[PDB]
RNA sequence: CCCACCCAUACCCCGCCCUCAGGGUAGAAACGAUGCCCUGAGGAGUAGGCGGCCGUGGAGGUCAGUGACGAAGCCUAGGGC
RNA sequence: GACUAAUCGAACCAUCUAGUAGCUGGUUACCGCCGAAGUUUCCCUCAGGAUAGCAGUGUCGACCUUCAGUUUUAUGAGGUAAAGCGAAUGAACUUUAAAUAUGUAAGAAGCCCUUGUUACUUAACUGAACGUGGGCAUUCGAAUGUAUCGACACUAGUGGGCCAUUUUUGGUAAGCAGAACUGGCGAUGCGGGAUGAACCGAA
RNA sequence: GAGACCGAUAGCGCACAAGUAGAGUGAUCGAAAGAUGAAAAGCACUUUGAAAAGAGGGUUAAAUAGCACGUGAAAUUGUUGAAAGGGAAGCGCUUGUGACCAGACUUGCGCCCGGCGGAUCAUCCGGUGUUCUCACCGGUGCACUCCGCCGGGCUCAGGCCAGCAUCGGUUCUGGCGGGGGGAUAAAGGCCCAGGGAAUGUGGCUCCUCCGGGAGUGUUAUAGCCCUGGGUGUAAUACCCUCGCCGGGACCGAGGACCGCGCUCUGCAAGGAUGCUGGCGUAAUGGUCACCAGCGACCCGUCUUGAAACACGGACCAAGGAGUCAAGGUUUUGCGCGAGUGUUUGGGUGUAAAACCCGCACGCGUAAUGAAAGUGAACGUAGGUGAGAGCUUCGGCGCAUCAUCGAC
């Protein structure tokens, strides 16, 4: 026998998603390819945060975009593994060049009308593959009523 | 896929020690010892030896 | 006090199973990528917790499925996984 | 307290009614991965409770900072053995100093200096506290090990059991009775003690 | 009129002369029980029996369907066949015997000759399709070219069990040649020079049983002990160590090459090949029954810490126990997102489906207070320290944490 007083710890992080969603794992299949062929630690994160469910991706507004867009951040493009939702309190939208996972149609609309460019990861992925001159973003993952009853 | 004792097989301790082929020729394993004839033990040792 | 000897699921070497961990794999002659290849460690278990599979009655789809040239059921010191 | 259709300290029939039980009994395929526990602390006890601790699944965060039932070094406790008193003095003597285990501390997240304030304190701008600025990366300041991180969420059993070595406190005619740590068992197979909860070896 | 309901121990108690039969004075209680076959064709006739029935012989597609009737399991029983048994059997590991079996194999592919039978050989031309350079179809082959077939020969690969040789991995065991150390072993032999003694050799003396005793004294007609020296760096033991040669056992994972190497025409270097024999079937292997050696308490359940006690279990078949609804909560997937929710209802329909519509309403978007009421920007929505990622390499800094401020 072998007195093994500490433990070997199996994994505690997703390895694949739980979703069904046959473009998250076309997605996730082009994003593990990027993260092994490449350098980037931005690929890593990429790939790690659509492993995520939903809680951990919390939504993106255009003003929390506006706010991250200031201070010499003007011409990044914006990285979001979430939804990126309209604000409504924003009554005048930046130029701005967005990728994220999904957007609501008020929040599309408002880009575009502004002047500002929307895709998606695999388009990011295309034009940034290393992902140079990005600006990665979360929401406010505390910012949710079971979190508050904790 | 297979670990070979150098001990018992010679091609492997070649392969991790290049002088053991020089070792085994020039015999240093049989070192004499220097020559000179070899003083004896002093009286006092031998007394203090065998000193009840 | 001394020499040799006997054998445990303990220890050493080797094979095989599983689990865990670390790597490789697209200008694809290219893959049940939910796959395959390489390397290492580990293996008792009540209360309790979790995962994967097997089986039964019925429903949608599908196999241009089986069947009076014998379906289902039943018996079997007959076999295969 | 007899008898009232084999029914009587309150007959028989149906319903409310699948009445209630904390007590008894039972509770249905396989394999794989983990895997336990008995005063810790509080509450008036028994016909008592919570609660710490120990476990499993998910995740997430830079799985970042390192940490450790261990030794060493410095200093405590144990000065207790011991050597000497041609050192002084006389376990209570001391230059020196035991063994077992044992507390505290051992860095850049640190150390020191300087400036002010103080509503602390001091005879006191004096200490200390709070800020301010500066210096110290020339080695980051013992050893050994390090698949050993952290934070949430949800879930579960057990939370005043038995035996034993040691330490300690009491006792008896003799038995013995309390605590503390540790190990084992309840949950566990194997080799040996012919045999077997507590023995030896080994998981 | 229907069903993602039940399928005769189920579903109503009742699929049947079921609220019947039966029970109770009565109020009331209350079952069991479906299936021959397509068609009765439900066995003429003969024979044995008192009869029930039996045997022949028909009927049938089938009586292995005979009004005991579709199928016909288990418990349990009879006969037949095989086996075991000296106060239990059953079970585990491993042989053996007997009985009974599943595979595997029967030859394949490729070259060289000879004999046939045919031209869907190569090239070129035209048409068509394609992946746009590859193919298909028609003409040309005129037989040293293609394609099949048949005879020979040869190489390779082929089933089961084994033997030997050369290797690799692990391991047990025997022998041999060297090196080093210590008091450069200690001893010891042979010499040299001193010293000494008794369990005193020779000699001498005195007693005897004539066998031997006693005494004296230092090598003589034996020897011993102590010290120092030489041979001598002697040998050997013990300990440590460098190699060499045998004898035996178990194993052969992998599957083009790649690497590290070496003794380099090649090899024992990132894992077994080569040669040979018998057999080709129950021979190997497997299943069952039994004997033999060793091993092995009767299962839940309860209790406490555990045992013991206690309780349940004669056997078999069929049912037989964490379900549904409402309301919370955490986590997973999905849609939309400052909004979200069509289905109370209306429209529509191929009619309990599907599709479509919208007012209100619910929850969320604002809190605080008993209430009257009041009601969220000093600042690029603040400062400081961390912080993934990015960076023009100066910094910008997500989420999140700590702290100080603002409303």
């Amino acid at each position: 026998g072998i007195d093994l007083r500490w433990k070997h710890v199996r994994s505690s992080h997703r390895k694949a998603p739980k979703s069904d969603n046959v473009y998250l794992k076309l997605l996730v299949k082009l994003y593990r390819f990027l993260a092994r062929r490449t350098e980037a630690p931005f690929n890593k994160v990429v790939l790690r945060r659509l492993f995520m469910s939903r809680i951990n991706r919390p939504p993106v507004s255009l003003s929390r975009i506006a706010r991250n867009l200031k201070n010499g951040n003007e011409k990044k493009t914006v990285v979001v593994v979430a939804t990126v939702t309209d604000d409504n309190r924003l009554l005048q939208v930046p130029k701005m060049e967005v990728a994220a996972l999904r957007f609501t149609a008020k929040a599309r609309a408002r880009i575009e009308a502004a002047g500002g460019r929307t895709l998606t990861l695999d388009q990011l992925a295309l034009e940034k593959p290393t992902g140079a001159n990005t600006l990665l973003l979360r929401g406010p993952k505390n910012a949710r009523e079971a979190v508050k009853h904790f | 896929v297979q670990k070979k004792n150098p001990l018992r097989n010679k091609q492997i301790m070649l392969r991790l020690n290049p002088y053991a082929s020089t070792f085994a020729k020039e015999k240093l394993g049989e070192v004499k010892a220097e020559e000179g004839k070899p003083p004896k033990v002093p009286a006092s040792f031998k007394e203090l030896l065998h000193e009840a």
